[PDB]
RNA sequence: AAGCGAAACGCAGCAGACCAGGC
């Protein structure tokens, strides 16, 4: 994850945006802070989705993720406020390339787009 | 008020020369010799050994 | 009352990166490698090292504070050359160095034993 | 700006 | 109020308008800082702190 | 109430109770030392 | 553009010291290799006491921080420990640490010397210098009859810049250039000074000529060990950890190259 | 005072300047009205030493003379030399 | 995507002498 700004109505949705940001990221600090008992292949045996046993799992308890996550110094920069793992904001600290915008972020929309023989779909 | 165990400036061990420091110059020995023979080269050593002052050999005199 | 913690000169405290680099706006291809938790041990060697590669214009570290055990390595290449590419080649120069004079340490030590 | 977030699976944190 | 004293000495890393003040000292003196949509951030923090 | 405290010369762990004067049982000593606490007293050799 | 091809010669070595030439490197090299020989190596020595009984005429802290200074024998071992502060464990665990304990009264008239000896370790291979088998002990303190100190140590691992306790050189005598032919010092009065050990001139001439081309070669070494490590360790171990840091630093850097983007 | 002919300094004086920067920024820390751009300024004192070198301080200094008369000199009107 | 037993609770000061010492 290289860099990620939340701009959530609440603590609660930050905390779940922030949880959804870092399993969509697959970065390593979050596979390794997978703990308890999480199984990947339900009673019948089949193989369930990764992605989604592990979004179900941080969601449930998201504590080790955070703790384990990772800290950065931050850059003074207006609107922009860090986050820590206990999940109270900070200025001086905060997750690893996470921030916290407080004046909303922009908005869906369609676009036309030409697709090709071999359906590759281009604007 | 008991020679130390550490040489202050180098950091070689002196806390086991004492004794055998005393023990040379009852011998007859020269305070220079018997600080050659306990292999102190550096001044600092010597230094160590040659300024200290066995203080609690007097603090033992009091009863406990 | 006051007397930092001796430990504080090498642990990393939490949060704290351990190098971050800032690229010089006065010069081109510039920058500055800020080491936390260092001192001369590093920033001399790096130093030596890097003003031995031709491509390197400038090369240098200073101490902000004696009482920080921060460092700031400044480094000025050639514009077909990078500075991080001069600092991690440095280190690697560097650690070929110490393998190939431990090996022959060893080597003598050996000689030396059985005579 | 109030926005829906389209197909969601997903319960509330602790 | 808001006073201190203690022993000086030299430092040649710090600018002619830099004073080198220990951390018991910053610690015990505080300043009066009013709050500000600027500044209700880090005073917040400071205040949990 | 339970003071096991120690004597000048006769050293004597006389348990000397509140409300009482001080005065070795012994030997008559009158100024009397307390016993080293039983808490874990550590030190960090450096 | 690339690094140096160094060699070595040895010229004395002994189980107190060790005296050693490295040519063909840089000063900047040499001085860091003889920080780390006095700073980033390695050693066991107390860090944690616990005084149950002291009548000694030594308040405790004076006792703790003497037993901090015990040169302990960290040959094998300290490569095996671990760090407290990375070590999964509490208390003091076998694998962070060596516990010691040390039980002495005076029953008799004659006054006891409790030295180092009386500090028995539960590892055979961690055991103070002067009690591997001359050397006498060290001195902690001196007893009086009726008196008793009893304890409980741990020691840790750890380096010089923690504490000089962790310090295993008892003096590095790092020299380059004897003779002063690159004129790093400037002498008023050359023929008023003495000739190193390792100079190679005639009593006749006080310094070398001048050499503008020169460059700082040929560094001699005298690292004299505590007796911790043998003087050969001091050496790989210090070698070895000035490795470990640029290969942590290669690692942090390469950390910060590919977080750009 | 007749502000037609004002016979004080033109320039704003060096004890002017202080109590003008202080006591702007004592308004600025009370959340009044900024009149100039805020790129990266929050301390009250920066956004009140910009908003002087800007020449955009809502004051007026009331120069006090010996006599009991007075001279009003707007912010805008005096000099700033530092 | 997944899925089982299908009430009530952060103190406090003498003061005033005199002596020694600090840059
Ligand atoms: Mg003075
Ligand atoms: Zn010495
Ligand atoms: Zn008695
Ligand atoms: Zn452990």
């Amino acid at each position: 994850l290289i860099q990620l700004i939340v701009s959530g109505k609440d603590e609660q949705s930050i905390a779940e945006a922030i949880i959804v940001a870092m399993v969509f990221s697959q970065e390593d600090c979050m596979i390794k802070a997978v703990r308890g008992d999480l199984n990947f292949v339900n009673r019948a045996n089949q193989r369930l989705n990764p992605m989604h046993q592990l979004l179900r799992h941080f969601q449930k308890d998201a504590k080790v993720l955070f703790q384990n996550w990772g800290i950065e110094p931050i850059d003074n920069v207006m609107g922009m406020i860090g986050i820590l793992p206990d999940m109270t904001p900070s200025t001086e600290m905060s997750l690893r390339g996470v921030r916290v915008s407080k004046m909303g972020v922009d908005s869906t929309e369609r676009v036309v787009v030409s697709i090709d023989r071999f359906l590759r779909v281009r604007d | 008020m008991i020679i130390p165990v550490r040489c202050f400036t180098c950091g070689k061990i002196v806390g086991n020369k004492w004794e055998a420091y005393l023990g040379l110059l009852q011998a007859e020995y020269t305070e220079g010799d018997a600080l050659d023979a306990l292999g102190l080269k550096r001044y600092c050593c010597r230094r160590m050994l040659l300024a200290h002052v066995d203080l609690i050999e007097k603090l033992l005199n009091y009863a406990p | 009352m006051n007397a930092p913690p001796a430990f504080e000169s090498f642990l990393l405290f939490e949060g704290e990166k351990k190098i971050t680099i800032n690229k010089d706006t006065k010069v081109p291809n510039a920058c500055l490698f800020t080491i936390n938790k260092e001192d001369h041990t590093l920033g001399n060697i790096i130093k030596s090292q890097l003003l031995k590669d031709p491509q390197v214009l400038f090369a240098g570290y200073k101490v902000p504070h004696p009482l920080e055990h921060k460092i700031i390595i400044r480094v000025q290449t050639t514009p077909d050359y990078s500075p991080q590419e001069a600092f991690t080649n440095a280190i690697t120069d560097l650690i070929s160095e110490l393998s190939l004079l431990e090996e022959r340490f060893r080597v003598a030590i050996k000689d030396k034993q059985e005579g | 700006a109030a926005a829906a977030a389209a197909f969601a699976a997903a319960a509330a944190a602790a | 109020d808001f006073s201190a004293r203690t022993v000086i000495t030299p430092d040649p890393n710090l600018s002619i308008d830099q004073v080198g003040v220990p951390r018991s000292i910053a610690a015990n003196m505080t300043f009066a800082e009013i709050v500000t949509p600027f500044n209700i951030d880090r005073l917040q923090e400071l205040v949990r702190r | 109430q339970p003071m096991i405290y120690i004597c000048g010369e006769c050293h004597t762990e006389n348990e000397i109770k509140s409300r009482d004067p001080i005065r070795c049982r012994e030997c008559g000593y009158r100024i009397m030392y307390k016993k080293r606490t039983k808490r874990l007293v550590v030190f960090d050799a450096r | 553009p690339y690094a140096n091809q160094p060699t070595v010669r040895i010229t004395e070595l002994t189980d107190e010291n060790v005296k050693f030439i490295i040519e063909n490197t840089d000063l900047a090299v040499a001085n860091s290799i003889r920080r780390v020989f006095i700073a980033e190596v390695p050693i066991i020595a107390i860090d944690w006491v616990q005084i149950d009984a002291n009548s000694s005429v030594l308040h405790d802290e004076f006792i703790a921080h003497r037993l901090g200074l015990i040169p302990l024998t960290s040959d094998d071992i300290v490569d095996k420990l671990q760090y407290s502060r990375d070590c999964t464990c509490e208390e003091f665990c076998p694998e962070c640490s060596v516990e010691f304990t040390l039980d002495v009264r005076c029953n008799e008239d004659q006054t006891r010397h409790v030295t180092s000896r009386d500090l028995i370790s539960n590892s055979p291979r961690v055991i103070p210098v002067t009690s591997r088998n001359e050397q006498d002990d060290i001195l902690i303190v001196k007893l009086r009859k009726g008196q008793e100190l009893r304890l409980r140590a741990y020691a840790k691992k750890g380096f010089g810049k923690e504490h000089a306790k962790w310090n295993p050189t008892a003096g590095v005598a790092f020299e380059y250039d004897p003779d002063n032919a690159l004129r790093h010092t400037v002498y008023p009065k050359p023929e008023e000074w003495p000739k190193s050990e390792y100079s190679e001139l005639d009593e006749d001439e006080s310094q070398a000529p001048y050499d503008p081309n020169g460059k700082p070669e040929r560094f001699y070494y005298n690292v004299e060990s505590c007796g911790s490590l043998r003087p050969e360790t001091i050496v790989l171990s210090a070698l070895s950890g000035l490795k470990k840091k640029l290969s942590d630093l290669q690692t942090q850097l390469s950390h910060e190259i590919q977080s750009d983007v | 005072q007749a502000n037609q002919k004002r016979i004080t300094t033109p320039y704003m004086t060096k004890y002017e300047r202080a109590r003008v920067l202080g006591t702007r920024a004592l308004q600025i820390a009370m959340c009044a009205p900024v009149m100039v751009e805020l790129e990266g300024e929050t301390d009250p004192l920066l956004i009140a030493m910009k908003e002087l070198k800007a020449r955009k301080i809502p004051i007026i200094i009331r120069r006090y003379l010996p006599d009991g008369s007075y001279e009003d000199w707007g912010v805008d009107e005096l000099i700033i030399s530092d």
